RNA sequence: AGCCCUAGCACAGGUGCUGCAUGGCCGUCGUCAGCUCGUGCCGUGAGGUGUUGGGUUAAGUCCCGCAACGAGCGCAACCCCCGCCGUUAGUUGCCAGCGGUUCGGCCGGGCACUCUAACGGGACUGCCCGCGAAAGCGGGAGGAAGGAGGGGACGACGUCUGGUCAGCAUGGCCCUUACGGCCUGGGCGACACACGUGCUACAAUGCCCACUACAAAGCGAUGCCACCCGGCAACGGGGAGCUAAUCGCAAAAAGGUGGGCCCAGUUCGGAUUGGGGUCUGCAACCCGACCCCAUGAAGCCGGAAUCGCUAGUAAUCGCGGAUCAGCCAUGCCGCGG
């Protein structure tokens, strides 16, 4: 990207849902180009998010996502002398990739040995907001503020 | 590895068959270790070439199935 | 899996064919 | 190290193949070590005529043999004499009766094998390289052409370090493939190794 | 009584004949759903009727080859649109927002020679 | 009905020589199958450019053998006419049957 | 030992098998197709003269 | 006379050395936006100007400026493949439209459609808005395609005294009862070690079995082998078809549906080894691949380092070909999901 400042690839809408983020949601979980049994996953796990809770798996999944979304993070940036970590506030676009990625890692830490109930959990999970997905988010947030003493560099 | 035949080189038997009909020899040498052993014609003594020389192998029962470059080995220090 | 002579897939990549993986 | 043929490279428009006949795939190889021996028959012992392009077709035992030269004459001899003998000395190995028609350049100057061939002769007479080249570029932008370049290898004058001198007037546009680029490479068995003689000649369009 | 289109999608092809009627969807000598059977992404073929509101009061008779099941899949996709604008010319300036009539060019690009697979080079080393 | 078959490596002089067995066969003649193009069948070579060791850059051949067909049905001797010996083939292949 | 090895690549050989391909203008050994009994070097050679009919350079 | 055999003579032969004597062809910076010439102008002169500058471009691409005005080898374009549309053509393709169907496009019937393959049309910054002096940049419609629509072929002056005398050609030098030649064996396949490139994995988004037209390039009449029978199978009998849009290699695999395994060095993984076989071939010990039984290793995702890839790309799954009796192919060149 020297010299665009690339447009963001538009994604084909949900076939149930009709919703982007969902499709999305979808890819980073699909493994080899194997779109199909990505999408039965979660589906089959909107499936368990019924079976235990009364809400709609699309209203848990939404908000689930937005307590993984951090605020700041920390990039680094050398000078005339090492490496520092200036805490960045983060962009609409970075905190959805971050989520979602986060997300899916964070499932398949889980011990439950079935694909579409780890997502379930863990969505639940952090929907309520107990997820170790939300740990990797506040470990972010609390790996800023300590080091808010750089936070006059930013660029 | 073979079912219609044992694919040994007939110049060999020659000597060994019509060196069994009273016949002893141990100066007997051949480069065809690519012949197969057969029944019994064993007690003979059969120089194999090595690529460099001739192996002074005694022949029994038991290695009656296998080749005779398996016992003229073609290299050094193993 | 493809290199288990003994399963299908061992077989279909080894490119041959028997008793695992016999043709119709 | 680049640099592709630039025959090879028109083959399918500008420039049709030396040799026009469908044959199979276990014939090919046969109606081609002919074709290719027949030349280098040809090239031996027709050399002083001067022959640039030497097409042939075939068609189940009729073979055209077109050869293309400049002093035509040299082929014959007055009469017959030995056209005569050649068109024998074909089919003499070649098992089939042969055809050979004879064609002759309108221009020696435009024939790129030509041009380059001259200037190899000069070379084993012991010539003043760079001239050559300048001359032969003359020449040929003088026959008309819309540009024109020579390139000698190297060894240049009898000299111990290979070099390699070149030159060209007009357009040569390589690149482009409506661009009808006769392309000519002599030899040069001189007393202290060989040279190397491309030659370009370039024509027109659409 | 008929309306068609041709679908086309990465050398997959899709004869789409339409009619009036019932709902029902024939595709090479069986249901939608039992060639389609358990494919997620099948729905989406039919999101030009869902468009327009034709819905299923019209029956589709469609033979299709070429490709696998998710390039045909876009290819009836194509069909659908390129024959229900040939029932009403009318029915354009509508799936124009969709998009639902471009011929999608994406294909297998070329593998060249020296890579290993078109875009992916072989491994380097340095030392 | 008469079946005739008509091979070549060159693309143009065979739509062309073969439009000779269109005309030649319906001027002298009546209703034609017309010509019908079989599909091509491409032998690729490859070929490293150098003569030692540069096993990526290669160069790239095909000999592409186009296969044409053509068919009439009124087997009589008033089209044998131009279709004894009127020939402006050269390097293509001919295959009369029955 | 190039020579004596061209003039026995010809040769009827005792045993079927010890048959062996051969450039027809190289003397070559290694990569020789069997649609042109030619290496893989005299070869790219014709095929830019043009006296390899119909023999395109292959784009796509 | 030709031609062959013995003793002689010129000569053959050499993958013997020299890529620092060379041709040719390749690799490389680098598909980088460059490298130059003619005439004029400037400078005693080497040289400079042009080609610097501003705007713009993928680009020395254009624009505007300017002691320069143009031009060549480059760039782009003319070529090929892929996208949409149209003619020409009907032993591949169908009720789309009707009658028989032993319900198989199989028989008349038909080329509309799909396809096969030749030639054309099409896109150009043309049109509307916006900024600009211009070229052009941001948009918007129309359109299958919009600003290089995507992928190829194409590699400037030249650099690395780059590679190659072992493909071939060639100057020189060297052996010429042997540095030439023929054979039979052996070796290039060695193994305390070390790296490169890969392959198969360490499993549950997974492995096994069963059943199920998704069909998009290629090859085959001293061959591809349908279909039979024997065989757990490799393969062997037998034999149909096609110089092949017609017959065969053909099963595509990932997939969908069903059942099974339940976290374990395991129904993960298939190394090693024992044995019994098949095939090609004069001949598989050194040194072949394939089948079957038994054996079942290391491997629980990898230190410091470090590789590829920007879209039908990476990732993943099969498919074919070239060489070739056979095969050590997991390599290479391609193809599609």
């Amino acid at each position: 990207a020297r010299r665009r400042r690339a447009e963001v690839r538009q994604l084909q809408p949900d076939l149930v849902y009709g919703d982007v983020l969902v499709t999305a949601f979808i890819n980073k979980i699909m493994r080899d180009g194997k779109k199909n049994l990505a999408a039965r996953i979660f589906y089959d796990a909107c499936k368990i998010i019924q079976e235990k809770t009364g809400q709609e798996p699309l209203k848990v999944f939404k908000q689930a996502v937005e307590n993984v979304k951090p605020r700041m993070e920390v990039r680094s940036r050398r000078v005339g002398g090492a490496n520092y970590q200036v805490p960045m506030e983060v962009s609409p676009r970075r905190q959805q990739s971050l989520a979602l990625r986060w997300l899916v890692q964070a499932a398949n830490q889980r011990p439950e040995r079935r694909a579409a109930v780890r997502i379930a959990h863990e969505l639940m999970d952090a929907a309520e907001g107990k997820g170790g997905a939300v740990k990797k988010k506040e470990d972010v947030e609390r790996m800023a503020e300590a080091n808010r003493a750089y936070a006059h560099y930013r660029w | 590895s073979l079912k219609k035949g044992v694919f040994v080189d007939d110049h060999l038997l020659e000597k060994v068959l019509e060196l069994n009909a009273k016949g002893e020899k141990r100066l007997i040498k051949t480069w065809s270790r690519r012949s197969t052993i057969v029944p019994e014609m064993v007690g003979h003594t059969i120089a194999v070439y090595n690529g460099k020389q001739h192996v002074p192998v005694y022949i029994t029962e038991n290695m009656v199935g296998h080749k005779l470059g398996e016992f003229a080995p073609t290299r050094t220090y193993r | 899996g493809k290199g288990d002579r003994r399963t299908r897939r061992g077989k279909i990549w080894r490119g041959t064919y028997g008793k695992y993986r016999p043709r119709k | 190290g680049n640099k592709i043929h630039p025959i090879g490279f028109r083959l399918g428009i500008t420039r049709d193949w030396e040799s026009r006949w469908y044959a199979g795939k276990k014939q090919y190889r046969h109606l081609l070590l002919e074709d290719q021996r027949i030349r280098g028959l040809l090239e031996k012992e027709l050399y002083s005529a001067g022959l640039a392009r030497v097409d042939i077709e075939r068609a189940a035992d009729n073979v055209a043999v077109t050869v293309h030269v400049a002093k035509p004459g040299v082929v014959i001899g007055r009469g017959g004499e030995r056209i005569r003998v050649l068109r024998e000395e074909l089919a003499k190995l070649t098992g089939k009766n042969v055809a050979l028609n004879v064609q002759e350049v309108q221009n020696p100057n435009l024939s790129a094998p030509l041009v380059a061939q001259r200037v190899a002769e000069q070379i084993e007479r012991r010539f003043a390289v760079r001239r050559a080249i300048k001359q032969a570029v003359q020449r040929v932008m003088e026959s008309g052409a819309k540009g024109a370049k020579v390139i000698v290898s190297g060894r240049i004058g009898g000299a111990e370090q290979a070099r390699t001198e070149w030159a060209a007037q007009g357009r040569v546009p390589l690149h482009t493939l409506r661009a009808n680029i006769d392309y000519g490479f002599a030899l040069a068995r001189t007393t202290y190794g060989v040279l190397g003689v491309k030659a370009y000649i370039f024509l027109g369009e659409v | 009584e008929q309306y068609y289109g041709t679908g086309r999608r990465k050398e997959a092809v899709a004869r789409v004949f339409l009619r009036p009627g019932n709902g029902k969807v024939t595709v090479n000598g069986q249901d939608f759903n039992e060639y389609f059977q358990g494919l997620v992404r099948a729905v989406a073929a039919l999101e030009p009727l869902r468009a327009v509101d034709a819905l299923g009061r019209f029956d589709a008779y469609i033979t299709v080859r070429g490709g696998g099941k998710s390039g045909q899949i876009d290819a009836i996709k194509l069909g659908i649109a390129r024959a229900l604008v040939q029932y009403n010319p009318d029915y354009r300036a509508k799936l124009k927002p969709l998009g639902f009539l471009t011929r999608d060019a994406r294909v297998v690009e070329r593998k060249k020679y020296g890579k290993h697979k078109a875009r992916r080079a072989p491994q380097y080393s340095k030392r | 009905k008469i079946r005739i078959k008509l091979r070549g490596f060159d693309h143009k002089t065979l739509d062309a020589s073969a439009q000779k067995i269109v005309e030649a066969a319906r001027r002298s003649g009546a209703q034609v199958s017309g010509p019908i193009p079989l599909p091509t069948r491409v032998r690729r070579f490859t070929v490293i450019r150098g003569p030692f060791k540069h096993k990526d850059s290669r160069e790239h051949f095909e000999l592409r053998t186009h296969n044409r067909l053509v068919d009439i049905i009124n087997p009589n001797r008033k089209t044998i006419e131009q279709l004894m010996t009127l020939d402006l083939p050269t390097g293509v292949e001919i295959e009369i049957k029955t | 030992a190039r020579k004596a090895l061209i003039e026995k690549a010809k040769r009827t050989p005792k045993f079927k098998v010890r048959a062996y391909t051969r450039c027809v203008r190289c003397g070559r050994a290694r990569s020789v197709y069997r649609f042109f009994g030619l290496c893989r070097i005299c070869l790219r050679e014709l095929a830019h003269k043009g006296q390899l009919p119909g023999v395109r350079k292959a784009s796509w």
